[PDB]
RNA sequence: UGAAACUCAAAGGAAUUGACGGGGGCCCGCACAAGCGGUGGAGCAUGUGGUUUAAUUCGAAGCAACGCGAAGAACCUUACCAGGCCUUGACAUGCUAGGGAACCCGGGUGAAAGCCUGGGGUGCCCCGCGAGGGGAGCCCUAGCACAGGUGCUGCAUGGCCGUCGUCAGCUCGUGCCGUGAGGUGUUGGGUUAAGUCCCGCAACGAGCGCAACCCCCGCCGUUAGUUGCCAGCGGUUCGGCCGGGCACUCUAACGGGACUGCCCGCGAAAGCGGGAGGAAGGAGGGGACGACGUCUGGUCAGCAUGGCCCUUACGGCCUGGGCGACACACGUGCUACAAUGCCCACUACAAAGCGAUGCCACCCGGCAACGGGGAGCUAAUCGCAAAAAGGUGGGCCCAGUUCGGAUUGGGGUCUGCAACCCGACCCCAUGAAGCCGGAAUCGCUAGUAAUCGCGGAUCAGCCAUGCCGCGGUGAAUACG
RNA sequence: AAAAAUGUUCUAA
RNA sequence: CGCGGGGUGGAGCAGCCUGGUAGCUCGUCGGGCUCAUAACCCGAAGGUCGUCGGUUCAAAUCCGGCCCCCGCAACCA
């Protein structure tokens, strides 16, 4: 994991655009292509579109999912087994 | 055996140092 | 594919490096790719001279391109002022205080780079390239030489099928490290394709 | 894609981790040498033709 | 006795060069045999098939493709996919027109690229107490010429490489034989690692190969004596540390040395068997070195290069993804299944390499990764550095274990703009399969195999258990 | 004095 | 609704009699040998027994109906 002598880790553009949500009445669609970005509690009840390389998923973040980078809940293989 | 990390012959292995090879 | 660079081969023992200077690590790519820079502009421009071996010395913040040539008129051009031409030029590309000196080499049939590009040159006016060999491999035995071995790979003629011609007389023994054998490649553009032209000259064992 | 990656290589890039070392002469990307700035086969056609200072064909 | 229709562009004869034979003869190669260690089963690492996928870029295909191109895929790399962007363009030389700039510090939007922007202020020779007007590195906008393509063809190609095979061979010039292909020479007797050499001979020479000249290792000599070494007297905080010396060890350049030169025996000879001297004996051990050619071998994706092909797109920039997928299958490896072992502590003996946003002594914080201090070294000086197996002491007592270290939970560290996909390391916990592997199969003939560790290239970091090197310990066996 | 079958079409560069 | 026999891995046959146990050859799939294929060698998978219903603790096996498929018979006028 990030040496926590540097910060949690967000890309800034992303951040802003969850704060001001919060100080204008949220919450808009927010889509980002940041899936490194680590889920920060300013984000818990938003809905971040999420690219996988491919789309942007939505992401309804909770509190119990705080710990996390975006792209965790975006996965980019779909798979479905073989015939 | 040396896939043991944890052990003073497994770290002269991966060529690393730590409580269980120390300097 | 097999056969060794008999240049390389003999580095050391035969043949001496076309750059010598020391460099420590820390600039050894800086003053190898000024020396590229060199030889492309000199290979370039100094072609109709008959260009045959850039010698590249260097010292301290100057260097001393010698080129080894047949018609030396051609690089120095009138009263020395072709020559100039690019010994300012040269110091264009070098920023270094770049000497630039001509040397006359005794015999152009005795020096292998030549005899390649003669060759090469014969195909690209579309002479009988089985012809164009035997005849270089005969100057250079008329000129003294103990042994010559030239060699033609591509689309000879054109054809669609490919393929390699040689001739070699005397002898031209390439296993041998006493054996000074000058070796000079060549390549021909033509409408069809490239072609490659090798010469060796065997000029006697040291 | 290969000339205008000869370029984007010289250039300076947005972080220093993007930066990758590419042959001076044919332009390759991999087998490149620090000491020579050159891959490993502009190296071999360098050396035999004698035009490296000092480089010898080994053997022991 | 004996047709025809229809149908083929040959059917044939001898001889030649090859290739082939479950024909022959004579030879050789870890080819078998004799051995020793493995692979095939396990878990994992990696390469590939297949499947999957928006894409899982592309090439390599029996030996000679499969840890191969990749000697470093998180972004870059990147050639694939998605989306957002550019259009003389990221790049080259040339021509114009309008600005008339050169360059450096910002700003708005955006994921970024991009698009829209804002500042100041260009010499060059000029007319100068004037407006300055021009012109010029180089910039920029429009217009073109053109760039650009890892798009295709290795069955159009150069170059380079693999391979047969370091196998002993492949040929030429003149003469001779034959109507001719072609033969002779090069075959034969002997000998060699060898078309190596000897004798013979309608052949006589020659060339490419073999050998040799070249590099490392083995003994001796010269020359040198610091940063290397310490034999012997002086100190000595007891460290070659100081005096001092270069003897030795070493370091690195030039030389000597082995040639069947000598003796016995055989033989016509070349040679072969043995002996002596000698560090080394029959080419001392290892390297570099690869004939004419083969395989329409391999590589247009390293590069070059003909032709075909695309041109607001098959070019170019970006961000994200993918190259790491996983019902499966194969190759190459790592780690082991234990007691000739495992574990902890103490303690010895290497070599070759690397090291100025480099290697890091020592110091304190920390269980540790590391962090903070902080000397020395442009390095025979300072550092990486501890070499490991080993030697000593002690613990485990035959258990799926004090064997094994996969898998997984949590906690950190570090490089990096950034470790979700997808890094390496450290610590707590978890502690799988595996009891020596079916049919089958690999390597090695000596300082070799086996086993032990160490370094380098690539490199921010690293998926390296891979590769190229380095020494330590050190066998078994070959009747044939 | 012999276990053991087979190798699609065109092309031979 | 004259009398027999049969239905079970993909093919062809055991197992039913005597209720509890599915087996044999080929084929199919994974590996091996071969330059490659075949043969050959080493492994593995696939059948709820035509069907419905009954007896039984338990049915491919025993009993009754239906479906399907072969065989025999049909004489005296
Ligand atoms: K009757
Ligand atoms: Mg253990
Ligand atoms: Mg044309
Ligand atoms: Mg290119
Ligand atoms: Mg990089
Ligand atoms: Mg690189
Ligand atoms: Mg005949
Ligand atoms: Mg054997
Ligand atoms: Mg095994
Ligand atoms: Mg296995
Ligand atoms: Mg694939
Ligand atoms: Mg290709
Ligand atoms: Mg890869
Ligand atoms: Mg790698
Ligand atoms: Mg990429
Ligand atoms: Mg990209
Ligand atoms: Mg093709
Ligand atoms: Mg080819
Ligand atoms: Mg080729
Ligand atoms: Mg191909
Ligand atoms: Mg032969
Ligand atoms: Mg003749
Ligand atoms: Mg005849
Ligand atoms: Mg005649
Ligand atoms: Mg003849
Ligand atoms: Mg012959
Ligand atoms: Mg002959
Ligand atoms: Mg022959
Ligand atoms: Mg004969
Ligand atoms: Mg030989
Ligand atoms: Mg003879
Ligand atoms: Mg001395
Ligand atoms: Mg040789
Ligand atoms: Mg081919
Ligand atoms: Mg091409
Ligand atoms: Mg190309
Ligand atoms: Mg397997
Ligand atoms: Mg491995
Ligand atoms: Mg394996
Ligand atoms: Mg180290
Ligand atoms: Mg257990
Ligand atoms: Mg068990
Ligand atoms: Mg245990
Ligand atoms: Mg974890
Ligand atoms: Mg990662
Ligand atoms: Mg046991
Ligand atoms: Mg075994
Ligand atoms: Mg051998
Ligand atoms: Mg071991
Ligand atoms: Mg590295
Ligand atoms: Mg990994
Ligand atoms: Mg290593
Ligand atoms: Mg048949
Ligand atoms: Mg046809
Ligand atoms: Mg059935
Ligand atoms: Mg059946
Ligand atoms: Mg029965
Ligand atoms: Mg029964
Ligand atoms: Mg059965
Ligand atoms: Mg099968
Ligand atoms: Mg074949
Ligand atoms: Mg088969
Ligand atoms: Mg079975
Ligand atoms: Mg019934
Ligand atoms: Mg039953
Ligand atoms: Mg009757
Ligand atoms: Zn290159």
């Amino acid at each position: 994991p990030r040496s926590l002598k540097k910060g949690v880790f967000v890309d800034d553009h992303l951040l802003e655009k969850v704060l001001e949500l919060n100080a204008k009445g949220e919450k808009r669609l927010i889509k980002t292509w940041s899936r490194r970005s680590t889920i920060v509690p300013e984000m818990v009840g938003h809905t971040i579109a999420v690219y996988n390389g491919k789309q942007h998923v939505p992401v309804y973040i909770t509190e119990n999912m705080v710990g996390h980078k975006l792209g965790e809940f975006a996965p980019t293989r779909t798979y479905r087994g073989h015939g | 055996g040396k896939g043991d990390r944890r052990t003073r012959r497994g770290k002269i292995w991966r060529g690393t140092y730590g409580k269980y090879r120390p300097r | 594919g097999n056969k060794i660079h008999p240049i390389g081969f003999r580095l050391g023992i035969t043949r001496d490096w076309e750059s010598r200077w020391y460099a420590g690590k820390k600039q050894y790519r800086h003053l190898l790719l000024e020396d590229q820079r060199i030889r492309g502009l000199l290979e370039k421009e100094l072609y109709s001279a008959g260009l045959a071996r850039v010698d590249i010395e260097r010292a301290a913040d100057n260097v001393a391109v010698t080129v080894h040539v047949a018609k030396p008129g051609v690089v120095i051009g009138r009263g020395g002022e072709r020559i100039r031409v690019l010994r300012e030029e040269l110091a264009k590309l070098t920023g270094k205080n770049v000497a630039l000196n001509v040397q006359e080499v005794q015999n152009p049939n005795l020096s292998a780079p030549l005899v390649a590009q003669r060759v090469a040159e014969q195909i690209e006016r579309r002479f009988a390239v089985r012809r164009a060999i035997k005849q270089a491999v005969q100057r250079v035995m008329e000129s003294g030489a103990k042994g010559a071995k030239v060699i033609v790979s591509g689309r000879i003629g054109g054809a669609e099928q490919a393929r390699t011609e040689w001739a070699a007389q005397g002898r031209v023994p390439l296993h041998t490290l006493r054996a000074n054998i000058d070796y000079g490649f060549a390549l021909a553009r033509t409408t069809y394709g490239v072609l490659g032209v090798k010469a060796y000259i065997f000029l006697g064992e040291v | 894609a290969r000339k205008a990656l000869i370029e984007k290589a010289k250039r300076t890039p947005k972080f220093k981790v993007r930066a990758y070392t590419r042959c001076v002469r044919c332009g390759r990307a991999r087998s490149v040498y620090r000491f020579f700035g050159l891959c490993r086969i502009c190296l071999r056609e360098l050396a035999h033709k004698g035009q490296l200072p000092g480089v010898r064909k080994a053997s022991w």
